[PDB]
């Protein structure tokens, strides 16, 4: 092994002057820790192999690949592959440097390191909590434009991606896509991106019924108040006052949830709406006491503001969904 | 500071049930140990116990023949001594392990003992 | 006692060594065996689905090129000789973030053979990843691995054992975790295949039993508090709307901000768990008591004795059915 | 094509280099040119009054050194040829923490020119202070800098030019900030005095403009809505004691929550913030509605319709002159 | 003040000195005394039960390699020239993360002695766990310690002693803790025995005594005025079915989360601590309150005089029996 | 201009410089001046009574080892050069945790004179403790200090002076912190002994002002507003029990919120802080207005107005007192 | 975009109080000073004052002798000479300083000037 | 700016109680030391105390001899010297230390000292 190190160029990629080096590509990711819509980010940790050739390193005598531990990373040449839209990273060294290197007599080089990254995943959350979001991977070299580095899936991509074990809380992986971006010119010169995107839906579950069924039982709540006789003037404004405050601070809490989330979520129009109906009965009854200073309101009231509600949940839910 | 007081041995020819009650700082000390010690033989290690959780480990000779819990509400540890053995003929100890004293089958990491009850089949 | 002659030994051992190629390069590979001494379990999380362990651990090799003789001793050296030799490279295979010990010096530990055994120590902090199925919590009971593997060298250039069966594993009586309860541990051995190859495979489980005396003390009893002031509602006079009223809607009120404040500290899983169950069956009490005197208003413009004898009988019977259940 | 002889050229260009001379040492300063390409400003915090930026850094100079003949091409070396080359001492004067991502290497580059001119490139994440006026909050325009200086050569021994004038900064489309638009964005260059000498400075600014629609949603919709509660009370009788005087309390206490939240997600400053002076404002109109009451209740043991017609026509003008004042 | 002369004698020292063979290497062991400066207390973390601490950790042995002649002077070297010495394997047992200030270099000190005396100082901030008893709290003692062994060195090879018996330790007066006082600190020095081998061990302890002032105001008056608070109910006449219903409802409802909020800033134990049980005394005392109006309404549709005297002579009695048991 | 001569000037001077001795070793202790332009103090925290500092630190000393003739300049070399150089071990004896920023890179200046005068420039962000008495919160002042000191020589070695002596210290004015003014601050110098021996100090103290605007407007003024919503009960008429009844009690419920909400925002200290003595007092009248009425109810079953002048007038005079010892 | 006027200059033989208005974008500029040029001389640094906390800094020639206050109602910043010498003969500047503009002494720092009062005793 | 005042020495042949009143900024002296001074023999470290914890520190001439306690209502450290010994003949004085001002058994590390008061027996 001393042989070949002596007289490698480590500053210089296989060819330098010729034609640009074929890196094969591919990716095992392991889990997806975190899905933050308040960060707009979420968390990957995947095996990274690149592969390519490099004729310096080619030996004789031996058709037995040398597997290589990381120590011997530092003399080779790499290429320069960086995540763009990664917003940290780092390396796994525990016991040691998660790093391999096999060489094979032909000169080819196999690379493959375990990285758990960060990347910022732009979510639109026009539809939430019934919305489905799509994140990506990008992956491209740094420094070296098409000329010196090319980049390519490799054919045991579409078997080893692993996305199909992946368990997620809230979310589940729909679809995946590989997609070979040749025509990227950041700064100077092109640079081959290679992209990963997956499709997530966010789980419709009990986790949306602890938000929408208080709120409808609180507009139910209101309700009550109609059958209560209107002699009880403090019984009914009491039941108008508190469900109008539940309701105030429900909808301020909801987006305390994603403090920096200037758009319109369809959890809080549904809070709109919920606020119209316990602002109205309240508003009711004070028509009916204002007439006593009436009985065929609270009556009609009984069964119009039931069937309103339902109607336009009808046409809330249909929309979303 | 922690006092250990075992009873139960006695002679027989057979179910024995050993027991160590503790008293003081057993927050401090949060493991208790069984330990016997034949006539010229080295104490040798029989089982250990924590107070919460009651977790346990034995020894490969006691293994499966011999059982330890504890209850909290009276800081009791008892051994249940099942299908004795000639073999099983030594004074068996009780001893208190601190919580950052080491390994459990080493008897010099227990600060506090017992007495120690005499055992004959 | 002639540390001249103990350097120059050492220093023959290291001349020519070749870090980058394993013990018998080319052929038989070699076996490493393992030990592990936990330290404790800090923290066990639900919302990130991880534990944090803190551990010693050991490994165990035998390389004939550290062979040494004439010295009847075991060499322990100090921990800077280790990044001139070989040794495996042992990753963890869940784990989420895990760092060595500093301090003062790096927490390793190299203790060399006659016959070229290396013993090789770490004193090791890991979060490793641990799915939960919360469906029976907070009355559940978790089983987290962690996974042992080689990440370079496949079973043809090494193995994986136990060194010391069942016992390689101590310290499992120190997990101190106020939460749980280490009800078994287990130690298992395997191959696991790969695309680059089959590579040996060591791991080591815990089955956590979860502590139900802080659920009761935080949730339960509140919430059996709250059913039971609803039906005070009872025994107050039908005249008093506002007083009744006022009752209902404070259960109901109090009911919800319990249930939100519940979900809040727990990961955002779409099923349905069983302290969710009860608390939705807490709240269908409180809010019919409520509807129960807006039925005795509108007659009114018996009953409440009759549902006297119901909702603490239904109630009873909902526990009795709930706790059965799920224990 | 020639590998050997591109490396005997480099070789040769590195032989007896000083790292720690500059080039042109003792002589004329070395031109420094420099561009960004941003690539996001991740977040903009008030209370911590700082943003997070992400960018490419990239710095142009000549170094007569560093020339190389026969080779009609750009040699784009490895990043790790950086250490054996030297660089400007460029640093960020209104920084708090910044790194260089190094996944999977360290994001640097590196590219020689035949006449000697070196281009170094950096994928760098700041967080740099920026002091925010908050009197017209949520109303406010914030003008939030990013300062560029040399930290131990002079300006007699280094200069700073944005290379390519004001098209120097790019990628300010790309900015997506939630709650925030990019109105303007300049560029500076100046020199800075200090008692160890002058320096070089480069300073890029963003004109940043709040949205309103997260505010109006969040608080002053809400708020409004408990003014319009408070007048309900007017049209309820005033038999009904319990009824307005719970009317009146409940949207006073209404009105207090909302007000200690919103100053607990801002620094703690000792001057009034326009969301604050809405805020009491609406605290004033519901607290003299429940006072209203109290006149009404304390002369009967007119004044009710009275009531009715000024405080949503003073109500209307409080707002019309809010919103014209701070907009 | 031959600086040369001293640069030939340090060399010289440094000449064939291998760090990885400890002092006396296959003889008798080294004997390291340690001493302690502790700096201050930072913080003591009931829920993650650990404390922060940072200290000047100091260790002394004697090495003949490095002794040296003609020089009436203690050598006090840059702290550099440690990484060419050996230096003792010492960790904590029981840390959880720690480190070794840097700024403006590491803090670390050498300062040799003719004799060969080794003098090796280390500015050391640790978070080191400490398992609680909050049985008692917040009327609790907690003794946490803080373990200093070796890694690697068996008592074979190194031995650890308190260097100036119980004055090792100094700077205890210094703890600054605003939530605990430092009622005594111990030193204890004993043999570990492991699976590979005895290790020494030093332990420092201290007993914390918790202050009572801040819970008496957060926690135990306001749970006290509540109290008093639903006892006006009994002022109160009869036919006032809202007003007593709503100070029955209100005082119930504001207990509650008193005791909500107190759990969360404690870790999920399971067993009852002492606040915990005047929290749920003070609970019953409202919850009976409440029942005794509803048995009065019931009736009516003497009492209240009789409930005048009971609740406040049983409360007093409940805090006498629950102060004198704690205390 | 002659590069090769000013590289070999450089060689020259680092040829058998020995980094590991300081300058005239054994002989007279190096004088060291040092000077710190402070960039921004980022935070202050009560609750872990500590500020961050952003400064840029330098330090003067004369190395006669470095001293160079033929070159009528002072060389500014890359900041890499500090490596090869002996520097100062100075260390802040109060910080908590500090850094030396490194983008692009490192922020370190070195700057050499013909004399052999050397300049050391660092830009350290570091977090120092300070503790604070907060009886008089938030009407305290404050007093925070840094400390600098050398960790390994003693005064015999080395000594420190401020350089300029009190303007050593600039950009005292560039300090803009929302809630506090710097008042005035201070340059000590002086030679503190411990058991090592006797080591320079020098010490940076701020006198710090609390701004109480924000206290105003968040804690005192709503705490003021819900004491006159109580004395609104006085105009009700007694009939109205339950309008009167619950207007004592949100406004009690209301106050004891405010002093939860305070007290959590602060370190748990076990002395009265002067706002917990306003909300205590605040606390006091609101539940005498309640005791007040039922007071009014029992006899019942002219006080209203005895009352009406009896509140206000105690509660001005209360906040008379209260403002007066306090400023 | 700061403006300053500067007033309450005038001839005497005692104490003056110099005056200096500001108006603009005052809170990117929070540190003004004052500057006085005597003929032939370079620019001379008087003293600086922040805008916010009212920190201020002085010249060893008239320190104990100037002294520098502001009003943030008026967004004035006033120097009052009291203890006048005949070395104190200048034209008095007022400026503004950024925020990250460096060291207070050195004028050439500030970014917005005033006309100058000519100040003769 | 701390200001210490001490008495209760006189002459005995017994126990005597020591005293030493301190005023001013003792938060930022929180240490209180006693120090006494033999005629030509260098002043020596008797005891120290914290004022917020009563952490005590004693020299070993004096341990088991000597107590101290301090009660913060006063301000007021005293000292409490029993079975007095011909060799505790000196000058008693008091001290206040700062925070990071370093060892207690050093005297130059305090800054405000007391009078002194003779004590012989
Ligand atoms: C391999 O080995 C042979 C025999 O030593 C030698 O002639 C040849 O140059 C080597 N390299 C290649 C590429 O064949
Ligand atoms: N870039 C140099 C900063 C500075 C501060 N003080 C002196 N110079
Ligand atoms: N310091 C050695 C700890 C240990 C654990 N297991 C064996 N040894
Ligand atoms: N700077 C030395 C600190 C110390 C503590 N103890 C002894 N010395």
């Amino acid at each position: 092994l001393d042989g070949l190190i002596a007289g490698y160029a480590r500053n210089f990629r296989p060819g330098i002057g010729g034609p640009p080096v074929n890196v094969a590509l591919a990716l095992e990711v392991a889990s997806i820790d975190h899905i933050s819509e308040a960060n707009m980010e979420y968390t990957m940790t995947v095996f990274l192999h690149q592969s390519w050739r490099d004729s310096r390193l080619s030996y004789n005598h031996t058709n037995e690949t040398l597997g290589l531990d990381s120590r011997f990373v530092d003399k080779l040449w790499l290429p320069d592959t960086f995540i763009v839209n990664a917003k940290s990273a780092w390396f796994h060294d525990v016991t040691v440097e998660n790093k391999l290197i096999r060489l094979q007599p032909d000169g080819v080089i196999l690379y493959s390191i375990r990285i758990t990254s960060t990347v910022a995943c732009d979510m639109d959350l026009a539809k939430y909590p019934m919305d489905e979001q799509e994140c990506m991977l990008d992956l491209e070299s740094y420094g070296y434009s098409s000329e010196d580095i090319v980049y390519y899936w490799s054919e045991s991509q579409e078997h080893i991606h692993g996305l199909d074990k992946l368990q997620l809380a809230q979310f589940t992986i729909t679809s995946y896509r590989f997609t070979t971006e040749l025509m990227n010119f950041k700064s100077a010169g092109q640079f081959p991106r290679l992209s990963l995107h997956f499709h997530l839906r966010r789980n419709r579950g009990v986790y949306i019924i602890q938000s929408y069924m208080p709120s409808v039982l609180l507009v139910a709540m209101s309700w009550v108040s109609f059958w209560i006789s209107q002699a009880a003037v403090p019984a009914r404004v009491s039941l108008g006052i508190t469900t109008v405050l539940t309701m105030t601070t429900l909808m301020v809490s909801a987006r305390s949830s994603l403090p920096r989330a200037s758009a319109i979520k369809a959890l809080d129009v549904y809070f709109w709406i919920c606020y119209v109906f316990v602002f109205a009965a309240l508003v009711e009854y004070a028509f009916a006491h204002f007439n006593a200073d009436a009985d065929t309101i609270d009556i009609y009231a009984r069964a119009v503001f039931p069937a309103a509600f339902a109607a336009v949940n009808v046409i809330y839910w249909a929309a979303y969904a | 500071q922690v006092q250990l007081v075992e009873s139960g041995g006695g002679l027989v020819q057979g179910s024995l049930r050993l027991s160590c009650a503790a008293s003081g700082h057993t927050f401090n000390y949060p493991i208790m140990g069984w330990f016997r010690q034949a006539p010229g033989k080295e104490r040798e290690f029989v089982g250990a116990i924590s107070w919460s959780g009651g977790s346990t480990s034995y020894a490969d000779s006691v293994k499966d023949r011999f059982t330890i819990s504890r209850d909290n509400a009276k800081n009791t540890v008892y051994l249940e001594m099942n299908n004795l053995k000639p073999e099983d003929t030594a004074v068996y100890y009780c001893a208190a392990k601190g919580r950052y004293s080491g390994g459990l089958y080493y008897p010099t990491n227990y600060d506090y003992w017992g007495q120690g009850t005499q055992v004959t089949v | 006692g002639n540390m001249s002659f103990v350097k120059e030994t050492v220093d023959k051992l290291l001349k020519g060594y070749d870090i980058r190629l394993r013990p018998d390069f080319g052929g038989p590979p070699v076996c490493v065996g393992m030990n592990i001494d936990i330290a404790s379990i800090d923290m066990v999380s639900e919302v990130n689905m991880d534990y944090t362990l803190t551990m010693y651990f050991q490994q165990y090799w035998r390389d004939k090129r550290l062979a040494y003789s004439g010295i009847p001793l075991n060499l322990t050296l100090d921990n800077r000789v280790a990044d001139q030799l070989w040794v495996p490279d042992t990753y963890f295979l869940n784990d989420k973030k895990s760092f060595v010990h500093g301090v003062t010096v790096k927490n390793r530990m190299i203790r060399l053979h006659p016959d070229g055994t290396v013993l090789y120590g770490l004193r090791i902090t890991t979060t490793a990843a641990c799915m939960m199925d919360l469906r029976r919590y907070p009355l559940d009971e978790q089983n987290c691995t962690l996974e042992i593997e080689s990440y370079g060298y496949t079973t043809d250039d090494i193995e994986f054992y136990w060194r010391g069966g069942d016992k390689a594993v101590t310290g499992v009586e120190r997990i101190e975790l106020p939460q749980f309860s280490i009800v078994e541990h287990r130690l298992v051995s395997r191959n696991v295949v790969f695309a680059t190859g089959a590579y040996p495979r060591l791991s080591l489980s815990f089955r956590l039993k979860r502590n139900i005396g802080y659920f009761i003390l935080q949730t339960y009893m509140p919430s059996i508090l709250i059913t039971i002031l609803s039906w005070v509602s009872f025994w107050i006079n039908y005249d008093a709307s506002a007083a009744r009223v006022a009752l209902g809607i404070t259960t109901v009120l109090t009911m919800t901000t319990i249930n939100t404040h519940l979900r809040e500290t727990l990961p955002k899983i779409p099923y349905v768990k069983a302290i969710d169950m009860y608390l939705m069956g807490c709240f269908v009490f409180v809010f019919l008591a409520l509807l129960e005197y807006a039925f005795v208003n509108y007659i009114f413009f018996a009953i409440d004795r009759w549902s006297r004898i119901v909702f603490p009988f239904t109630f009873s019977l909902f526990n009795l059915v709930y706790w059965l259940y799920y224990v």
